[PDB]
């Protein structure tokens, strides 16, 4: 079975939202899973996750703990395989400028996972940890947060958030 | 109200972009 | 030591059907002849680059294959990165097509797993800590 049903799907959904669809991306992610997990308990400690973010994308230790907790949404203090095949998936060559207009697509969500409370309003934290995660100057956060934020509430709802993408994604374009 | 203004010419700009870029492709696939 | 089958490694794997076989060859007399002459290791990864633009850039209306290959051979990091692949491929058939050691890695592999596993299943302790520390080090020299 392809790897499950599920992960094919979601190949399938990766190809049609990349231009390139690349070679065994899910298999390349899934071998660095079991690399980490040799327990094999199918999900991965904070050690194992820190060290190979440390070893493939150099990233800050602390970085690399605020990540491990946006990905953890279930707190079981393990991250599962899934959710770190998303996390390398999120990366996706995150140096290359090509990769950020697809960050900036985000994925089927596209707004759930800035989103960390969950509550459809994402706090100016939640904004901050992303720009941690992708290099976005202070200043242009605010200006962003600015133009987003019509109502003066300080918070993004979901169809700001969709129409805010869609306007950067047009101008990128362009 | 003077905010109101505001916001509605730029929902009526992003309209506006978004049918220009419409039609552009449009072009491109006919022609194309 | 590769330990891969020679008819694995030379499967005339190259996606456009050029034979690996029949570049190998060439990079070999290349070589030799090179070496013969000693051409410095810079001019030599530079023949090197060419032949392998020159084998996708054998006519490039023989099929589009050839033109997004040799495109992507004209670039550098691809290059560099698909030339570096198929440099060791045409080295573990040269070396296929010419025991005790894969025994003795395999052995070391499975002690070592079985170390890792049991600390992983096992622990505030500094030794603990480190040794996890050096098992990520190996993974990561490893990879």
């Amino acid at each position: 079975m392809k790897l499950t049903p599920g992960c094919f799907l979601w190949y399938l959904y990766m190809d049609k939202i990349y231009c390139l669809l690349s070679l065994r991306n899910v298999k390349a992610l899934m071998v660095y899973f079991h690399l980490l997990d040799v327990h094999h308990r199918n999900t991965l400690n904070d050690v194992l996750f820190f060290h190979f973010l440390q070893h493939v994308t150099n990233l800050n230790k602390s970085q690399i703990g605020m990540i491990f907790d946006l990905l953890d949404w279930t707190a079981v203090g393990e991250i599962g395989f899934d959710q770190f095949y998303v996390l390398i998936c999120i990366l996706l060559a995150h140096q290359d400028h090509l990769e950020d207009h697809f960050m900036y697509r985000h994925s089927r969500p596209v707004f759930e996972l800035l989103d960390l409370d969950g509550e459809m309003n994402i706090g100016a934290a939640n904004f901050q940890n992303y720009r941690f995660l992708f290099n976005i100057k202070k200043q242009e956060l605010r200006d962003l947060f600015h133009d987003f934020d019509i109502t003066g509430d300080r918070l993004l709802n979901y169809k700001e958030f969709k129409l805010y993408t869609i306007f950067c994604t047009d101008k990128s374009i362009d | 109200l003077e905010r109101n203004l505001a916001i509605m010419e730029e929902k009526q700009i992003i309209l506006k972009r978004q049918q220009e870029e419409v039609n552009r492709l449009m072009n491109t696939q006919k022609s194309g | 030591t590769a330990n891969v089958s020679v008819s694995d490694v030379c499967e005339d794997f190259d996606e456009e059907g050029k034979s690996v076989r029949n570049r190998i060859r060439k990079y070999s007399q290349t070589i030799s002849i090179r070496d013969s002459l000693n051409l410095e290791p810079e001019e030599i990864q530079q023949q090197a680059r060419r032949e392998l633009e020159l084998c996708h850039g054998r006519s490039l209306e023989h099929g589009e294959d050839h033109e997004e290959s040799e495109t992507s051979l004209a670039s550098s990091t691809s290059e560099s990165l698909i030339f570096s692949l198929w440099k060791p491929h045409r080295t573990y058939w040269t070396e296929q097509q010419n025991l005790p050691l894969m025994e003795l890695m395999e052995t070391e592999v499975l002690d070592i797993l079985k170390k890792a596993l049991i600390t992983y299943r096992s622990r505030n302790h500094f030794m603990t800590k480190e040794l996890q520390g050096y098992i990520e080090g190996i993974r990561k020299r490893r990879n």
